[PDB]
């Protein structure tokens, strides 16, 4: 029991570490991205803006 | 027939003990099967950690 639990906390935390990382670093993707697709439209309606 | 009557006793008495070692020895085959798997599991531990 105890062997083929440890089995199923390990098999399920991969599949879990594996979605986790992918949002860690999805996710600061996307901050950077923000910070970015920001000076995009923060000066596209600048020349736009004149 | 009153000699086959003791061949045949005799020869009941002996299959039943033929059957006392079959059976204890089945009996501890049951219970070695059981010890091995044991050990078996005991580091089937190990591999479901590991796997």
């Amino acid at each position: 029991a105890m062997s083929m639990a440890v089995e199923s906390t390990g098999n399920a935390k991969a599949e879990a570490e594996s979605r986790a990382e992918a949002a860690r670093i999805e996710g600061e993707g996307s901050v950077l991205q923000a910070k970015l697709k920001a000076q995009a439209l923060a000066i596209e309606t600048e020349a736009e803006l004149e | 027939l009153a000699i086959e009557i003791t061949t045949n006793s005799q020869e009941a008495a002996a299959k039943h003990e033929a059957q006392r070692l079959e059976q204890e020895a089945r009996g501890r085959l049951e219970r070695q099967k059981i010890l091995d798997q044991s050990e078996a599991e005991k580091a089937r531990k190990e591999l479901l950690e590991l796997e």
